[PDB]
């Protein structure tokens, strides 16, 4: 809290958690996510469902 | 609504504000419904007492002489669930979700 | 080329008077009347039209 | 209803030469000369007209 370089990127992250799979159905996504480490990623991307 | 030609007062509209996707979405139907009530079953119930119970049985709250809760704050670690929960409970009431 | 342009705007609300309130990109909001190629199923509030 | 829309201005400035600068609600200001119904005695600043 009380930053803008690591606050603002967290309220668009909170949007994502929650759009990628959230409220909305299904469709045909199947979102291919790609990353270099899982050691500095949010635990919601890390988990399945 | 006004005639643009001459700015005549044609017929008074609806005040309807500006809800586009904003409020219009009502979904509560499957995948998540009231056959997905497998939980975490006390946690779902708590929601029912708070929410469905004053909707469906609003009079019990008079008898006792309280108000019903103002909200059910669900939180937790992600995926465990709270998208779950909220949508099943909504489907059972069938109101303006 | 001389055929006219058609104005894109986004549906603010749906009126139950056979009319649609569309908030145009112009700036004003216009009350407009449907045609035979318009139906409620394909309209939503958020509908570019 | 058909009547020419009588636009609202607010007597933003005034002069003793007949001219009264009315900030119109369109955006800009106009300098207009008042009729014989309304008089410069009736026109004070803050007066919507
Ligand atoms: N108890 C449950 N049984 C089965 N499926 C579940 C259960 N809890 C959650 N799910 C499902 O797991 C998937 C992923 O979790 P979801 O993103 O919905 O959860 P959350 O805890 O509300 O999240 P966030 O913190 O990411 O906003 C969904 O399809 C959801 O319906
Ligand atoms: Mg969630």
């Amino acid at each position: 809290s009380d930053t803008s370089g690591d606050r603002e990127v967290q309220r668009t992250m909170m949007q994502l958690l929650a759009e990628l799979d959230g409220f909305d159905p299904r469709g045909d996504v199947k979102v291919i996510g790609a990353t270099n480490r899982i050691d500095i990623l949010d635990p919601a991307i890390l988990r399945p469902g | 609504a006004l005639n643009q030609q001459t700015l005549a007062i044609v017929n008074v509209l609806p005040t309807s504000k500006d809800p586009m996707v904003y409020g219009f979405e009502v979904e509560e139907k499957p995948e998540v419904s009231y056959e997905d009530i497998g939980g975490l079953d006390v946690q779902i119930e708590e929601i029912r007492e708070a929410v469905e119970l004053p909707l469906l049985k609003p009079e019990l709250f008079a008898e006792v002489g309280i108000e019903p809760p103002k909200g059910v704050l669900l939180y937790g670690p992600p995926g465990t669930g709270k998208t779950l929960l909220a949508k099943a409970v909504a489907n059972q009431t069938r109101a303006t979700f | 080329l001389r055929s006219p342009p058609l104005l894109v705007g986004v549906v603010s609300d749906i009126l139950e008077d056979g009319r649609v309130v569309v908030k145009s990109s112009t700036g004003p909001k216009f009350v407009v009347n449907t045609s035979q190629y318009i139906n409620e199923e394909e309209l939503k509030p958020g509908a570019r039209v």
